[PDB]
């Protein structure tokens, strides 16, 4: 084709990486066209299981594995001087079978952003938030709320004291060893479910009701991610980005997401998209351009990284991460993610206890 | 011709797996019709996806997947089932579901 | 909102329609917006199910009792001058328990269409099709090629000995009276079965298929309906359209529907809505805008349908809908449709035998 | 953990509703994988919509909803159904049935 085709989330900075493919045309003479269309993790493996789609898709690493069992993306095979120039964990969230399947870009953890004029001393522990809700309500305000419908926001809770996903052990992941109805994922779960009968949280609080208040100056603390960071700038709310709140004296162990470069198995661009991720993409300049449109928060490429942890919310970013797990890129996380979604809303909405709820997400996920 | 009510039974206050009265080729979505009043609301007993409120539905549901409850009749009203077609979910119809204990 | 928003489908003169809207525009400042998306049949009760979606609705009358049921619809109460101005029983197929709920515009049947220069006697039975077909092999050519995808383009030979949809008695149709697996449609789908068999249709022949290889003079008869006119217009292929061929003596039975225009139930411009198809749309020269543009075929205003009559393709289409049937418009059709779909293909490509395709399509239709 | 394979009992020579061991929030859809060798095609048995070609299957199929076959092994190959996870047709598994004659 002679033609680079990239697809890209809208909250990210595809303008900048735009910048990053006119430098390679001035190079090449090869095109570089960036799209950013809704649910691309839904849009592309429908239009690449029928041999069509984009040159080079861009989507954290839990769902390359599913994209990778039907042969869906490209191989890649860097060289040894071009993989020491990441972190060893992101290639092996991009490996799939002992293939790398896509190249890391950024490291994701969520992470607690508080309003520094309502809140200067924000919690350290979750147990103290209840308190803090109490008085903040007497001034027509409200402690925290973030997005309760995804069950990535509410995983650091539930996997603080004990929780997991799939199990770790000889090199692979054991679909029959999941960790969602053990005791300290019950005992997550039942704060979150405490949160709410208390009248500390609403059931229907998602990801725009949570970003509206808190952008607004309506609550003190959220819980998101770098991909929130721009819309809170120019919401001239002052505000801190810190490490999420311990609960039962445990850290949160929020969930690490890679955000990734795949390239489709079908395209006839392979050595043009390897390129352009390794030798304009990959480099200080060219994550540069990326962070400064949208901020990627940590990334994968060691040396810009060791400049992007001066900035406080990526240091926060990286401690966040080093407290918790890597998600597993197995083609059952979608069982996972839905048995889990439903039960932590069916018992934050009260449809189901949370020792109901977690035993039956437990049975359908290890299935 | 689709049957209006479905009467099953279960030992009571133990789960029990609901048969689901509902075709082939049509998605089943469990309500509870508050006072079994018809023009009460539905209340779903598993949220898939438009205002959500807790509602202390107790130990009633103990599955959504497969649909699965403590045999007992609902507090807050009628069990109900319903049924929409694969391919067009303006074709429907509602089942209720009547438990005889054992 | 003081403003019509119109969905029509993109096969239908919508610059047409916009010209009536711009004079309606002129005559009351009312901006009338004409869209054409994709499977407005779907999209239609999708949106207006959450109180959204245009003004106006186009689309066969057979999807609008689903809608009424659901209460999609507003219903029309026009006036007995303007109700004489069309045809009774269009009347009859938008009215959906004693309701009218949209205005008919054009009455739609399937005709044969034939290529003049390969075929100048077109063949008054489907007994004598197989023998063409032998023929024109030895040139290269086939005798029939149509959409055998869409059961709508099968019904006319299924029904032609004996098949029907929902029997209509005592002013309603019953759900429990199907005939889809009686004698006549097991004889009219063994005759497709058997022209499949004996290698004068391809069971993967769709619309596109039928069309492209009509259009290009590869084979000499199609069976399309008047949205098809346009492109065989512009294709400089000389064709005739004529009555359905017989079977065993009797005439096919093609659908009979009736394009009409529904107000949506949530529409604040229904007055406007009205006002616009009664005054402007449903007139000689409204008509006239819409069929210039792309042809209608038949109307249902008994002024215009005399003047277009005149037109040997839409008298054509006149004498095909009165040997066919009304399609019901009760909810059901949905999965009397996929009844007869799945069955139909199922016995085309050698999936199950006619009788066991039909007979089990007879009972999910009729449950 | 989803079992490769569903051994199921019915009369030969007469119709049988095959027990489906796809699980509950996964899509089934049969297949005869030709001469039960992996490497060859899947002759769907049901079309729903990609070149479709005309095949005798007989009298095995008595109906597609629900999945009815007249009992016996099929002559062109193995009996095979997909189960496809509704939020994600990406995560699937195949399921072999095999019958055991009464
Ligand atoms: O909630 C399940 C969901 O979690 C992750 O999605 C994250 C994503 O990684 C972040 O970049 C950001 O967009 O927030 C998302 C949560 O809404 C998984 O990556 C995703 O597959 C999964 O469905
Ligand atoms: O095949 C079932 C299908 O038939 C009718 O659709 C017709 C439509 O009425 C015509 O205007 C034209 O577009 O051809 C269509 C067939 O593809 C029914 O109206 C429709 O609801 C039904 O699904
Ligand atoms: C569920 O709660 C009800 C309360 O009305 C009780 O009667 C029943 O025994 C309980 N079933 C259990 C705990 O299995
Ligand atoms: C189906 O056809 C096979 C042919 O091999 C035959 O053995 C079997 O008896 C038939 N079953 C019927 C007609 O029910
Ligand atoms: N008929 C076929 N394959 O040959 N269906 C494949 C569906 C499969 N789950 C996929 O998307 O890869
Ligand atoms: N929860 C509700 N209604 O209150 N669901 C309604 C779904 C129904 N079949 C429809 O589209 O009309």
């Amino acid at each position: 084709e002679g033609k680079l085709v990239i697809w890209i989330n809208g909250d990210k900075g595809y303008n900048g990486l735009a910048e990053v493919g006119k430098k390679f045309e001035k190079d090449t003479g090869i095109k570089v066209t960036v799209e950013h269309p809704d649910k691309l993790e839904e849009k592309f493996p429908q239009v690449a299981a029928t041999g069509d789609g984009p040159d080079i898709i861009f989507w954290a690493h839990d769902r390359f594995g599913g994209y990778a069992q039907s042969g869906l993306l490209a191989e890649i095979t860097p060289a040894a001087a071009f993989q020491d120039k990441l972190y060893p964990f992101t290639w092996d969230a991009v490996r799939y079978n002992g293939k790398l399947i896509a190249y890391p870009i950024a490291v994701e953890a969520l992470s607690l952003i508080y309003n520094k004029d309502l809140l200067p001393n924000p919690p350290k522990t979750w147990e103290e938030i209840p308190a803090l809700d109490k008085e903040l309500k007497a001034k027509g305000k409200s402690a925290l709320m973030f997005n309760l419908q995804e069950p990535y926001f509410t995983w650091p809770l539930i996997a603080a004291d004990g929780g997991y996903a799939f199990k770790y052990a000889a090199g692979k992941y054991d679909i029959k060893d999941v960790g969602v109805d053990n005791a300290g994922a019950k005992a997550g779960l039942t704060f979150l479910v405490d949160l709410i009968k208390n009248k500390h949280m609403n059931a229907d609080t998602d990801y725009s009701i949570a970003e509206h208040a808190f952008n607004h100056g309506e609550t003190a603390m959220t819980i998101n991610g770098p991909w929130a960071w721009s819309n809170i700038d120019t919401s001239a709310v002052n505000y801190g980005v810190t490490v999420l709140p311990t609960f039962k004296g445990q850290p949160s162990k929020p969930f690490v997401g890679v955000l990734s470069a795949g390239i489709n198995a079908a395209s006839p661009n392979k050595e043009l998209a390897k390129e352009f991720l390794e030798n304009y993409l990959l480099t200080d300049e060219g994550l540069e351009a990326v962070n400064k449109d949208k901020p990627l928060g940590a990334v994968a490429l060691k040396s810009y990284e060791e400049e992007l942890v001066k900035d406080p919310r990526v240091a926060a970013t990286m401690e966040n991460a080093q407290k918790g797990e890597i998600m597993p890129n197995i083609p059952q996380m979608s069982a996972f993610w839905y048995a889990v979604r439903t039960a932590v809303i069916n018992a934050a909405s009260g449809r189901q206890t949370v020792d109901a709820a977690l035993a039956a997400a437990q049975t359908n996920a290890a299935a | 011709f689709h049957q209006e009510c479905s009467l099953q039974s279960c030992t009571q206050h133990q789960p029990y797996v609901v048969d689901d009265p509902c075709p082939i080729h049509f998605y089943s979505k469990w309500y509870i019709r508050v006072g079994a009043r018809k023009s009460a609301p539905l209340i779903e007993l598993c949220v898939d996806e438009s205002p959500i409120q807790y509602i202390d539905i107790g130990n009633y549901t103990v599955s959504c997947l497969p649909f699965t409850i403590n045999c007992q009749e609902p507090k807050l009203g009628s069990l109900v089932v319903r049924c929409s077609f694969y391919e067009d979910f303006l074709e429907y119809h509602d089942v209720r579901v009547v438990l005889d204990f054992i």
